[PDB]
C-alpha cells in the first residue's frame, strides 16, 4: 500500500535531495535514543 | 522535654516545604511520560 512512506510528516517540505539517504540515518537513530530511555 | 510564635513559624515552615513537594511531582509526572506511548505524553 501507498499508506506507508518516506519524508511522510509534510509532502515536499524542505527541498532535501540529502534526505532520502540522511534523514533515514538520522530518523531510526532519533527513534533508536527512545528505546533507550523506556529501557 | 527540658522545661516541664515559635508553633505559627514551624508551621509556616511545613508549608513552605508542602508547596515545594507538590512542584517537584508536577515535574517527575512529565519525565516518566518522555520516558513512555503518543498517548503517554
Amino acid at each position: 500500500s501507498p499508506n506507508l512512506c518516506k519524508s511522510g510528516p509534510e509532502i515536499k517540505q524542505t527541498e532535501d535531495k540529502k534526505a532520502m539517504e540522511e534523514f533515514k540515518n538520522v530518523k531510526i537513530e532519533d527513534y533508536e535514543r527512545e528505546k533507550m530511555e523506556n529501557l | 522535654k527540658g522545661k516541664t510564635s515559635d508553633a505559627q513559624i514551624f508551621g509556616k515552615f511545613d508549608t513552605f516545604v508542602r508547596r515545594l513537594q507538590k512542584l517537584i511531582e508536577i515535574f517527575s509526572n512529565i519525565q516518566q511520560f518522555n520516558a513512555l506511548l503518543e498517548g503517554m505524553d
